[PDB]
């Protein structure tokens, strides 16, 4: 047996009489004396995922000591509520940081290479060894079979898309000078083509592409040749005797590490920040998702997403279809904002009006809270 | 080790 009850709560960094506390180390050393299946406490710490098999046990371990590790929940600001308060925000704060995610590349016309009708139908027809969309970006499956990732590259390659209103909006925002930094999750390299300064791609992006042995750097337009014919782009200076030199795009793939760059700009604009703002991004993925409890916790946050966050607890959320959102904000702020789409052929048959519901919610269209 |  062992010498937890199950009630300990563990910290980091009725009850009317204090529970024992625990470290993540010590409490991990109690259920290894024991010989508990790590899989076991991942399942409880995060019911709605399951690790890959190719974990070796004691990584579980360090993943679990990883989230037990993590900040404090950040406590919804009362001052801040409504998009009055909002806007009064975005014209006020002067260091924003802006987090996107695959919402502000939807009117793009991007297929949905993360849900299990798009891509990954037709690629799991072709690959049954494939278990879901995300394998498509394990990083292993890529060094056991890289054939899925490059039927797919083709259709999502960063030469046919266009920026959406989002984009155009974080861009006019770094001209203005008010934009600390656009963190995006997005590999699809839109934030740039929209002319967006500071922007930081916290999983990499195609614009590069490198061998997974050499390391030897290429552009985009290097490898497009063969990933347009659906061929395994080779490596140069490797000996062809060698299969696993290919040129994967340097996007990062789960169970890697995000670039130093990322982490950098993270530690540096921890402290300047004064304003947080989410957009079209459910926060599902570590670490990225750790930002909004990593940064001060008075500075407001505000949350624009087709679904609320239920991990998360944001001042103001905004909840619809993010290009509908971003145009309301831009009527209510006036100036270039106003002036800034070319495609509002399709925000003409789309509905302008929201729903408040107190204190925090307004629904937009496009909005799913099914 | 913050992978992703
Ligand atoms: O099954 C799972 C496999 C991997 C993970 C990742 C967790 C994680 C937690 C952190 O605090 C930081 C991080 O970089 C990663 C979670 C569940
Ligand atoms: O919140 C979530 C975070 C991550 C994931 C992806 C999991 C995953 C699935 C695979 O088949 C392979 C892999 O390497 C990772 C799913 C949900
Ligand atoms: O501290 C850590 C944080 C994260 C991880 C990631 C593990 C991992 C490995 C894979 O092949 C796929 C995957 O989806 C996740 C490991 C240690
Ligand atoms: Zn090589």
């Amino acid at each position: 047996d062992n010498l937890l009850f199950g009630d300990e709560i563990i910290t980091n960094g009725s009850d009317w009489t204090p529970r024992p506390r625990i470290g993540p180390y010590t409490f991990v050393q109690q259920h290894l004396m024991i010989g508990t299946d790590p899989r076991t406490i991942l399942k409880d710490l995060l019911p709605e995922t399951i690790p890959p098999p190719e974990l070796d046990d004691m990584t579980l371990w360090q993943i679990v000591i990883n989230i037990l590790s993590e900040p404090p929940k950040r406590k919804k600001r009362k001052d801040i509520n409504t998009i009055e308060d909002a806007v009064k925000l975005l014209q006020e704060s002067k260091k924003i940081i802006v987090l996107t995610g695959a919402g502000v590349s939807v009117s793009s016309g991007i297929p949905d290479f993360r849900s299990r009708d798009g891509i990954y139908a037709r690629l799991a027809v072709d690959f049954p060894d494939l278990p879901d969309p995300q394998a498509m970006f394990d990083i292993e499956y890529f060094r056991k079979d890289p054939r899925p990732f490059f039927k797919f590259a083709k259709e999502i390659y960063p030469g046919q898309f266009q920026p959406s209103l989002c984009h155009k909006f974080i861009a006019l925002s770094d001209k203005e000078g008010k934009l600390l930094r656009n963190y995006t999750q997005n590999i699809d390299t839109l934030e740039q083509v929209a002319g967006i300064q500071r922007i930081i791609q916290c999983h990499g992006s195609f614009a590069t592409a490198s061998c997974l042995i050499c390391k030897y750097k290429v552009d985009c337009e290097a490898v497009r040749g063969d990933i347009f014919n659906q061929v395994v782009p080779r490596c140069p200076r490797c000996p062809a005797d060698e299969p696993l030199a290919i040129m994967k795009p340097e996007i990062v793939f789960f169970g890697e590490n995000l670039p130093e760059q990322f982490h950098r700009a993270m530690k540096y604009d921890k402290d300047e920040v004064d304003l947080l703002i989410v957009i079209g991004s459910s926060l599902k993925v570590r670490p990225v998702a750790l930002i909004p409890s990593s940064i001060p916790h008075e500075v407001p946050q505000i949350l624009i997403n087709r679904e609320p966050l239920p991990h998360l607890h944001f001042d103001v959320e905004l909840l619809g279809d993010c290009d509908v959102i971003i145009n309301e904000l831009c009527h209510r702020l006036g100036g270039e904002y106003a002036k800034l789409s070319s495609n509002p052929v399709k925000l003409s048959e789309i509905t302008e009006q929201y729903l408040f519901l107190p204190p925090n919610r307004y629904i937009f269209h496009g909005a799913e809270v099914y | 080790r913050h992978k992703k």
